[PDB]
């Protein structure tokens, strides 16, 4: 949808 | 590929590009972007203080309501942390009381926090507590407005295809939970976002993904009909803004890859359409302090500056009226905000977690 997949640094 | 490229032109000419570009890559990529209104300058120093409401989204992680500093010349810090439950898609605080800060979640309801009330470490055992819980809504969404004019009106967007407003003004102090006071049925697909005008207290609008932009007037009793409507777009509605400077003046931004201007005097023909990004544009936002300045932003990974009074102007780099093209980020820019203390600063977010605090040269705005 509006969001991806998100990661942490 | 192409971004490698466009990034090292980028990368080359940015010592010519900008007066300020910082980057900082927070823990985890935040959705919203929105500077606090409030700047400190201390007397002995050659920097200033601001502050930014950011969010978390995380995958399999406590999620947080964010509040950071910046230094700007005359570094970057988390100062508070809220628990926060699910991702934070949209954080905006209330003009009366900066304090007071509402969110969206993936879930239906939409929250308030008043920062002063929580700790500035989160507890660990991560439980979100509100100081209220606004009901209404059947699904997530991301537009939200706090009414200038009336203090804790509130407007929220949400998939569920409406539009809720709620009165917190005189919520009892041990209430925790407001129902709407009104909900708005007008549009026939998800609502993606919503805004108060600045000096009208009755008249907001909102854009869909039917399309349209619709103009409300709150004091009508008619909730399923709008004062207008306007097919805006050929493409999903994901954004709007009203000019601070000229009350009559307004933009949207699309799917169909371009910002519309509009004038509320007559709706029925788009007085202009801005068209340079490659991709949907999901934020669009007039300039605090120029009345012809304009930025638009989205999934092309560009920020776009328009400005208004170069328009028709006398070639393949765009057209005359835009006036800057940022191009820092290399993933979708999720939110962006101009620094109402310092013209021409902005914070903009995207989905690589980069945050970039930048200001274009002073000799491209003259």
């Amino acid at each position: 949808s509006r969001k991806g997949r998100p990661r942490k640094t | 590929r192409v971004i490698n490229e466009e990034y090292k032109i980028w990368k080359k000419n940015t010592p010519f590009l900008y007066d300020l570009v910082m980057t900082h890559a927070l823990e985890w990529p935040s959705l919203t972007a929105q500077w606090l209104p409030d700047v400190t300058r201390p007397e002995g120093k050659d920097f200033s203080i601001h502050r930014l409401v950011l969010g978390t989204h995380t995958s399999d992680e406590q999620n947080h309501l964010v509040i950071a500093s910046v230094q700007l010349p005359n570094k970057i810090e988390i100062e508070i942390k809220i628990n926060h439950e699910g991702e934070v898609n949209r954080a905006r605080y209330m003009p009366q009381n900066p304090c007071i800060i509402a969110t969206k979640t993936p879930s239906s309801d939409v929250l308030v926090f008043d920062y002063t009330k929580h700790p500035s470490k989160p507890d660990p055992s991560g439980e979100c507590n509100p100081d209220l819980r606004l009901r209404g809504h059947q699904k997530e969404g991301y537009g939200l407005s706090w009414n200038p004019n009336l203090s804790g009106h509130l407007l929220s967007a949400s998939d569920d295809h409406t539009i809720c407003l709620w009165d917190i003004s005189a919520v009892p102090k041990e209430g925790k939970v407001v129902d709407a006071k009104t909900i708005f049925t007008g549009h026939t697909a998800v609502v993606e976002d919503v805004s108060w005008h600045l000096l009208h207290e009755s008249l907001f609008g909102s854009v869909a993904d039917d399309q349209k932009l619709m103009i409300w007037d709150t004091r009508s009793n008619n909730t399923s009909k709008p004062s207008h409507s306007v097919d805006a777009h050929t493409a999903e509605v994901n954004c709007l803004s009203f000019n601070p400077y000229s009350e009559f003046i307004l933009a949207t931004g699309s799917a169909d890859k371009t910002v519309a201007l509009w004038d509320l005097r007559n709706l029925k023909l788009k007085l202009h359409s801005f068209e340079s990004h490659k991709d949907e544009i999901f934020q669009v936002q007039w300039s605090p302090h120029n009345e012809t300045i304009l930025a638009s932003s989205g999934t092309d990974r560009r920020l776009n500056v328009w400005d208004l009074s170069k328009i028709g102007e006398e070639a393949e780099d765009g057209p005359p009226e835009l006036l800057f093209i940022h191009g820092g980020h290399t993933a979708k820019i999720s939110d962006f905000s101009w620094n109402p203390n310092e013209p021409w600063v902005i914070c903009s977010v995207s989905e690589d977690n980069i945050m970039q605090v930048w200001q274009m040269a002073e000799n491209i705005y003259n």
